[PDB]
């Protein structure tokens, strides 16, 4: 009648209870339901690749070895540390680069138990998990990253991973994300993973995160569109201040290839093209253009003679063309990559 | 019986197991069976000249004492506890070029052990080692790094234990793709080098070779492309009428300054070392390309201070310089790939 | 009467107390009230939105197990390494992105047991909790970040938290942070979350932290008024030289966009108009407005009595501009200080 | 008569003592006399606020069960292992951000018993004390950095701690810091420091650390100068050569932008002004002023009419007032910061 | 005959060894003969005074309660998970800001016994070690770094220890160093520290380092000469011209005092001045002058034979700097290459 005893009885010296032998030995593979609750994400970083996560991963299976009828009450919210003395089923995160256990004032874990014999074990991890992250269009990507759960010292003709049927994933309320929103669906999939070794079992949740454009469009596309403005605003000016001009155009390339250069610090290496070099780069050469054209009529009118007729008729030329085809390759760009090409 | 009675059986604190004896003591060596599978490959830093690697270090070897008792039938491969992993004998090992490993330790031990009938017991266990391949850049932009994985044991001399890959798909990777990079899957060199301390005998040692090669994108969208538009640049400075200093001179110093601070960034992140690269020697050509063109310029201008003397040298030079520069290019490419 | 017997009968092995059990059992919930002193606090970096702190954590329970009568004195305190063998109470912080003990030539903790069975448990910790922030008024902002005290491992059926009556946190005497004002006044509240496995206790704590003014003003409020005075200045000028009037209007942009970019990018990312980037913003337009007025002055400068409309307008431009700056400032400090 | 029976019968199994018991329990406070012998020092950064120590931590106490009288030596050197089983006083340093012991081939621990029941404990340790700083005065400022020990568990009722008679804190010799000096004197108080859960002991020593100026002074004060020198010349040339004194302006201007830059950014977030901010304040200012004063005399000679005579002796009159004005600053500022602050 | 039998008997539970105790205890000091291997050496930063090493560090010693007869064989090689039973010497780097094990799919150490008693015990480390740096030259300096072991828990008079008589310590074949190249000659010296609480022993070995500057060169001399000749450059062209060139002489200031900024931000605090902050001083000093001499031509040529004073003074300027130029880089780099160090 001592809840000591019984715990003794039950898991203890006494029990004869062993925690080293799955349930359901030489038997059918038990099956362990889990489900994730989400405390924390942030701090996706694209140069490393990673983003963390602070969870509340819960597990349940049954065990018949661990059924008791001496308590009436079908639950008995144990102390954590049991936990040791008890089968565990195996659960590795596949893809993390790191992750820890919590533990302040006590290990941060509980056990309860019930009278059937189900046990609903939770845990909180802090994962730093990877997800390869594509920027074909890097302003305007939506990211997928997964987390896979999966066994590692069992096979699946032991072990078998299953989601919930219902409620697998939940969030805190109040999420918020620094430059990202988490959207209310998410996928459930069936990795299970083969090696050399056997055949593993593997669950994964997919997050679908798409990216919030503000920051890149204040602080990168307002500036170029003013930079471009004030150089036509430069080449509306005669040839008389041609020192002028060569100086105007020279300081609206210095400034746009600093901001090219700069664009891509805080981004990785990649081999292929995204949108923010597209535009930088197509920019940047509209400006170059504008300084062809100007160095071009120079020399036309580098012997009223036939001559400055044409160089005027050349310049307003440039100056009727050059903003309607900045406006129609800002339209179509646009448009092409919010539609045609990726989101909406 | 139930799985505890043959598991105390075979191996036990009360069964006469010894764990501190390996097998085949006072006989032959024991041979160990080394098979790699890399989970995550990447992380490359040519600062620190290192990369992480996530690998599942697969080792067998044989172990008379661990045979399955002849009452246990039913399975080719008898699972066993990873806490029980501990308790059996295992093979010492560790990587000679190691900066760093940290095991993996999540919800459970990171451990599989396998035991079969006949006596050979299969470890498997999840590592993340921090590996430093001394990385030349003699040619950085375009280059085929080797960085190695060099398994070797420690504690016992060659007599006693030695690795030996496995015979069939050694090193296994599931479509793992760097940053910037290009493993090669079928290109992986593979030797044993069994390296030899004065005064401690030999140890035996494994050894993985990665082919790993640069994607050159990336440079060439960066830095190359806005080297020759300051070119260009420079060239169409030319193409401005001469003998009016005004528009001509700053566009040649500001070529040159674009130029050299383009250089300083672009060296200031690649780690030091002694020798020249290709960048540096690229960008100090463009550099002194500039320089050719303000002196150009200042020799028209003290020729002008005739002026169809001064207009020939400035056309000879504005025809002479495109075809320099493309012969330069012609070269440097076709040298440095 | 042996202290090691005593010690013996109370929680060793003789003792028959089992810490791996709570008190009453089956029984009514044992009530924990916890008090925090706050000892080290800083590293506030806005950057990760993060904060660090060191704690003197401190819990009480009524054990009826406990109770003694041998020894008369009744504060008997004892050695913290008993603590392996005493029922703890779990508890663990909500928001946390990383904690850890802290151990010099021993164990930092303390144990004390009164006669009547309530225990004492203090221990210190160093925590790097995480407050979300709001950058809406970036350098004159009232944060508030949060500790949430909790269970993890007992329903509220068995496990209750709650703060004591009188000093609930006390922060050491001359405490000081790099570039917050730590005002007295916090505010404690009933967290009390729920989840799917049952209801959990939670206890939370607020601090209200407001930003020093002096540094951000220092280093560049004064800086770009005195540019935007030497343009004033400029605006008095006649046309002396082309080159140099356009060299003179591009120094003040580039020392208008140095300090712009780089308390831009002292920053974290928020989508928001914050203060600072509408001070800056402003001071942008208003520059490009003073190159605007020197392109004008050359263009009317050439081909009527036209010198005497260039000296109207430029005198025009040099009444106006003064005044507008001077109502957006008076109008952006008053709704940024006071009305937001 | 084996060392191993002698070492059992004192601290052993067998012994009976019990290291869960402070010395002399229900009585008299334990005395600890500790002294701390400091191996390393630096890493001294006021971006955190905090610097780095590495200290050889020893204390003596007495403890009555561990005399003994087997071996008549009385200064007995044992192995580290035996230190988890023998009574350790609590003694953690309330400024911390963090520390750790040190552990390699072994632990790196000293432990010494001897005859009449004195114990010696000596362990290594390294602390990242955290000292707040006062940079009033930044280039040229003293710094006063607190190492505090106390307990924890232990009222001042049961522990109590105090430094050593003689040579409480020693210096290895050649140490040398990056950036500072150590005074040979330091001073040595009790903070005894009060709780809401009793009082507990507690010992603090001070540092007067201070910071030599010879890197800031290259790196700030002489381009400064040479930049303001360089203005001097523009000045000294006459308005007629316009575009070479408008430009000389143009690169003070910059140059002083750029230093400013750099010194602001070189520092941390703090909200009152420093000596090496205020100094450069006013060579900027000063660099304005030259700009102002240019800018005045070319729209004085702009619009000959005896103008060109009252221009030439204005701008005589300013080029002999900015020598004096700059010069007496400069001694002014370097007065009052050598001497009263 | 047993090998388990055997363990038992040497140092197990029922042989009766205790670990607790040195061998020949209340005697002559046990003498340890250590020697240390270098695996790998590099990441070593002026920034913050220290470098890291991977070293296989041995050690030798007798113990006379620890000899076998039993088996035959001399070199019996045992498991490193038994070594936790055999007493070991204390040992520890005084100039250590960091240590750790390493922990790879087994502990990384190795014991043998021999006969007589000898025991040979390696066990790995990595250190990030602290030695002092002396920048007086820096982008050509040659450093000494030094590594100390020491003891702690035993005074002279029970540990002593000692180098090995022949390669005391050794390198890895083909051990390339990132920035430095090592000396092959290594000093060994008995550093024997005293304390006031006893004589502890202690040993150490300094290496000697000399860094390659032709990285410095490239990524910092020929810039700044580069620049300095296009200042140079600048002023071959007249003075007709006047705001273009003075225009070039402000960007070429500008540039070449943030090239300084960032030499000098690239480097830790020093009181003292280095060689590269004296050849950066000295160029900007240069470019300065270029640009006063500039200054002086225009006052001259702004209002009599003055134009002929002003092609003049360009012209003695432009033959003087030369000569200034040459003088003052063929001093600086034999003094500094020569004179200075070696
Ligand atoms: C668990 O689920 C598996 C897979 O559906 C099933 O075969 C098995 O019977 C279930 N129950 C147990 C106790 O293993
Ligand atoms: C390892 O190298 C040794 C060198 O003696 C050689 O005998 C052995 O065959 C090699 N092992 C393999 C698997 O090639
Ligand atoms: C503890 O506090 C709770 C909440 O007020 C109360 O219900 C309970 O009676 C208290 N005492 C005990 C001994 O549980
Ligand atoms: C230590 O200090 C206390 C308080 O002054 C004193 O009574 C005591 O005698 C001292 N020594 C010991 C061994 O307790
Ligand atoms: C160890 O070496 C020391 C130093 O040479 C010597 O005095 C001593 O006799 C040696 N052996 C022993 C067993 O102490």
């Amino acid at each position: 009648m001592s809840p000591s005893d019984f715990l003794d009885k039950l898991m203890g010296r006494t029990s004869g209870y062993d925690a080293r032998i799955r349930p359901n030995f030489k038997g059918p593979p038990v099956n362990v339901t889990c489900n994730i609750f989400i405390n924390s994400f942030g701090s996706i970083a694209e140069t490393t690749m990673d983003y963390r996560v602070n969870i509340f991963l819960r597990q349940k299976w049954n065990d018949p070895r661990l059924a008791y009828s001496e308590y009436p009450d079908d639950s008995l919210d144990l102390d954590p540390s049991m936990l040791d003395s008890i089968w565990k089923p195996d659960l590795f995160f596949a893809n993390e680069k790191g992750a820890n256990f919590h533990e302040v004032t006590t290990d941060n874990k509980l056990l309860r138990i019930f009278k059937n014999g189900n046990v609903l074990y939770s845990i909180r991890l802090t994962l730093t998990l990877s997800c390869p992250m594509d920027l074909k269009n890097f302003p305007m990507d939506v990211q997928t990253c997964i987390m896979q759960l999966e066994s590692f010292g069992y096979t699946m003709n032991d072990l078998i991973f299953e989601w919930q049927d219902e409620a697998p994933v939940q969030v805190a309320e109040g999420l918020t994300l620094p430059q990202f929103l988490l959207k209310e669906e998410k996928d459930l999939r069936y990795c299970t993973k083969h090696y050399n070794t056997g055949k593993f079992t593997c669950i994964e949740v997919r997050f679908h995160l798409e990216r919030q454009m503000g920051y890149y469009l204040i602080q990168m596309y307002i500036p170029s569109l003013l930079i471009v403005i004030l150089s036509w605003v430069s080449f509306w000016i005669n040839m008389d201040a041609a020192p002028a001009r060569v100086a105007l155009g020279i300081t609206t390339v210095l400034t746009m290839t600093t901001q090219s250069s700069g664009s891509r610090a805080s981004l990785p290496k990649v081999s292929y093209v995204k949108a923010i070099d597209i535009w930088m780069a197509v920019c940047l050469l509209f400006v170059f253009s504008a300084l062809l054209e100007y160095a071009a009529v120079n020399f036309v009118s580098r012997q009223r003679k036939v001559f400055i007729d044409r160089a005027k008729k050349i310049d307003t030329i440039s100056r009727a063309c050059f903003p309607l085809a900045f406006l129609i390759f800002n339209i179509f760009y646009w448009v092409i990559y919010k539609i045609l090409r990726h989101e909406d | 019986v139930p799985a505890n009675s043959t598991s105390n059986i075979l191996n036990r604190l009360l069964v006469s197991y010894d764990p501190r004896i390996r097998p085949n003591f006072k006989g032959i060596p024991v041979d160990v069976v080394v098979n790699i599978f890399i989970n995550s490959f990447g992380s490359i830093q040519e600062t620190t000249m290192d990369y992480r690697v996530n690998i599942f270090l697969r080792q067998k070897w044989n172990d008379p004492r661990l045979k399955l008792p002849s009452d246990f039938r039913g399975s080719d491969a008898l699972t066993v506890d990873p806490t029980m992993y501990k308790c059996l004998w295992k093979p010492d090992l560790f990587f000679a070029n190691e900066k760093s490993a940290n095991f993996h330790d999540v919800t459970q031990e990171n451990i599989l052990l396998f035991i079969f009938r006949d006596g050979d017991v299969l470890v498997s266990m999840r590592l993340s080692i921090t590996l430093s391949c001394p990385l030349d850049l003699t040619l950085f932009p375009m280059d085929t790094q080797r960085c190695k994985m060099q398994l070797e044991s420690f504690g016992y001399t060659t007599d006693d234990l030695r690795f030996i890959w496995q015979s069939g798909d050694p090193v296994q990777l599931e479509k793992i793709a760097l940053p910037q990079f290009d493993i090669k899957k079928e290109d992986i060199e593979y030797g044993n080098c069994t390296k030899y301390y004065k005064g401690t005998g030999y140890y035996t040692c494994v050894e993985v070779i990665f082919t790993l090669r640069r994607q050159v994108g990336f440079y060439m969208m960066g830095v190359y492309a806005p080297t020759l538009l300051i070119v260009v640049l420079s060239w169409l400075s030319f193409w401005i009428n001469p003998d009016a200093s005004a528009a001509r001179v700053p566009l040649g110093i500001f070529s040159v300054l674009s130029l050299a601070s383009e250089c300083t960034t672009l060296a200031a992140e690649l780690p030091k070392v002694s020798y020249v690269k290709a960048l540096d020697v690229w960008l100090i050509a463009c550099l002194l390309f500039g320089f050719a063109s303000l002196v150009e310029y200042a020799v028209v201008q003290v020729m002008l201070n005739i002026p169809t003397a001064a207009k020939r040298i400035d056309l000879y030079a504005r025809a002479l310089f495109p075809f320099c520069f493309l012969f330069f290019n012609v070269i440097y490419w076709s040298i440095y790939l």
